[PDB]
């Protein structure tokens, strides 16, 4: 397995030891905030950190590209003539201190994301389809009444009931229904206010997965050993610790080796590890996609629509293209990225193999003739005097809403600008100056939207079903630049269509889209990423690839 | 609610 010029995994040479302890590190500049309930935890570095006790005890297995398989702490099985899926859980599944993981586990995870009292961040909009959640949600009903137990609340199956069937549901981080259990003899008698910040959530959690984490530093680590009740495969390993290394500490502790592993790192840091000798760094397509937007109308928040009617140039198919065609984005990335960034041909990325093809053909290639072609055969005819394109009487330029974020981001923003003068294009950034993340977020989310830029970038960290409903639709408040396109809204409903159950004809939907949203080239995508870590050479089986369901059991050291 | 910015 490769991802770019990276291997996927760390083919150690040697055999593994008994036993063994390994020191593994997440590069974050904040501390950690432990909370072992999945409903309740908003920290992405201890989402990461909670990988070896479970990773916030996740039920299902899933194949490479995260489509879910059987084999895991639980199986799911989905039926559309019921409007069905079956959760069952294994007969030997069991908490980290013996005791049972029953069906009720399973739907406590529900009432910690439903009920307000818990204080949970993660209900959405999704979760309404589940038959009686949304009156649970709203205290209308005392109980969820599309979830029911065959086999009774201490069984081991569930049965969730739907309004409709999504073709999505095959893919974990699909969002109809969840993924994690929680222990609730565990924790049954902690008031819902209190679940949060209680020890048994934070400090001294019951966990599912191969190991279990013994002692909890605040903010900063986690001694993890065996959990003795797992039901999978014994780890290698008698221990594991985690801890937080800040950015300006990572590079030293690679070279003192005080860290077997290190995830997280950024990508500017990629130069410094490269080089470092004892060490392996190996690669993987990240679930990731920047683009270009173009702004092309409104958000109409009271009737939940985008309204294409903003007047500019962009509204010229032949002129998006060619915006598109003149960019150097191979070029950007040669220089710059150190192979971490890779040119997008399309807007889903390539991890998700049954969903894209390579074969879809974007704008990854510059192409300044037929960016200039195009401007011509549409009356953007160019002047002698400036170097500019005009059309009935008016010079085409426009506004770059460019931002800060990347470590070259200035130099970057000026080569497209520059880019664009080669094709008559005047391009300035707005208010002169790149615009900081938060003034960002808050320009292209406020609706109804700003008439006052022309050009921005966007990127996006995608689940693993990577809807784009919520990103491109008619209706969605994210489609920045409020694009409103018949054949697009039909091209996503297919997407998201009974038919779309069978992965062939899914996979089809998905290309036909991405076709078709590079033609219309109201947004063109710009890069695909991936991610790297460095490996100790002593660690014995390690890998990033994303179908690896036991490498905390498979894991292990040379010496 | 599935896609972050990032």
């Amino acid at each position: 397995l490769k991802a770019g010029n990276f291997d996927v995994a760390y083919q150690n040479p040697d055999k593994a030891i008994k036993g063994g302890n390994l020191k593994v590190a997440y590069q974050s500049d904040s501390p950690m905030k432990a909370q072992w309930l999945s409903g309740l935890s908003n920290d992405a570095t201890f989402a990461t950190m909670s990988g070896p006790g479970g990773g916030q005890d996740g039920l299902f297995f899933t194949d490479s590209g995260f489509k879910f398989i059987k084999g895991g702490a639980a199986d799911v099985a989905l039926d559309k003539e019921s409007k069905t899926a079956t959760i069952t859980l294994r007969k030997d599944l069991k908490w980290s201190d013996g005791s049972e993981v029953t069906a009720k586990d399973y739907e406590f995870t529900y009432e910690t994301i439903a009920n307000p009292a818990y204080g949970s961040d993660r209900w959405t909009d999704s979760l309404a389809n589940i038959v009686g959640l949304s009156d649970y949600h709203t205290g209308k009903a005392k109980t969820i009444s599309g979830i029911t137990f065959p086999d009774g609340e201490n069984g081991k199956v569930i049965k969730v009931q739907f309004k409709e069937m999504k073709p999505g549901m095959t893919q974990s981080g699909n969002g109809y229904f969840l993924e994690t259990v929680a222990p609730y003899q565990y924790l049954k008698d902690v008031a819902p206010k209190d679940l949060a910040s209680s020890p048994k959530t934070t400090t001294k959690p019951l966990v599912t997965g191969p190991f279990k984490p013994e002692n909890v530093v605040a903010g900063e680590s986690i001694k993890y050993v065996p959990n003795p009740y797992y039901w999978g495969e014994k780890p290698k390993l008698n221990s594991i610790t985690y801890e937080v290394v800040s950015t300006a500490k990572s590079v030293a502790a690679l070279s003192s080796s005080k860290y077997d592993i290190i995830n997280g790192m950024v990508s500017s840091q990629y130069k410094q590890v490269k080089n470092l000798k004892g060490y392996k760094v190996l690669g993987q397509q990240a679930m990731y996609i920047s683009l270009m937007y173009y702004n092309l109308g409104h958000y109409d928040a009271k009737n939940s629509i985008n309204v294409q009617d903003r007047k500019t140039p962009l509204q010229d198919q032949n002129v998006r293209q060619a915006i598109g065609y003149a960019r150097n984005v191979a070029e950007v990335d040669n220089k710059f990225s150190n192979g971490l960034s890779t040119p997008a041909n399309s807007l889903i990325p390539p991890i998700f193999k049954q969903f894209t093809s390579s074969s879809v053909k974007g704008y990854e290639k510059q192409d300044l003739d037929k960016a200039n072609k195009l401007l011509d055969e549409d009356g953007w005819k160019l002047n002698k005097s400036t170097g500019y394109r005009e059309k009935d009487g008016k010079e085409l330029s426009l506004v770059y809403a460019a931002r800060v974020g990347d470590a070259n981001a200035e130099t970057i923003a000026q080569n497209y600008i520059q880019q664009w003068k080669k094709i008559g294009v005047k391009v300035s950034l707005y208010n002169g100056k790149l615009m900081e993340f938060n003034s960002w977020v808050d320009h292209m989310t406020t609706p109804p939207g700003a008439n006052d830029w022309d050009i921005t970038d966007g990127s996006w960290s995608l689940a693993s079903e990577p809807s784009q409903q919520d990103l491109f639709s008619a209706a969605a408040p994210y489609n920045f630049g409020h694009f409103n396109d018949s054949e697009i809204t039909k091209d996503l409903n297919d997407i998201d269509s009974a038919k779309s159950e069978n992965p062939t004809y899914r996979k089809a939907a998905f290309v036909k889209y991405q076709e078709d949203m590079n033609k219309k080239a109201y947004v063109i995508p710009t890069n695909f990423m991936l991610n790297y870590t460095p490996v100790n050479k002593r660690v014995v089986g390690m890998t990033l690839d994303y179908g690896a369901m036991n490498t905390w059991s498979e894991i292990g050291v040379s010496s | 609610a599935a896609a972050a910015a990032a």
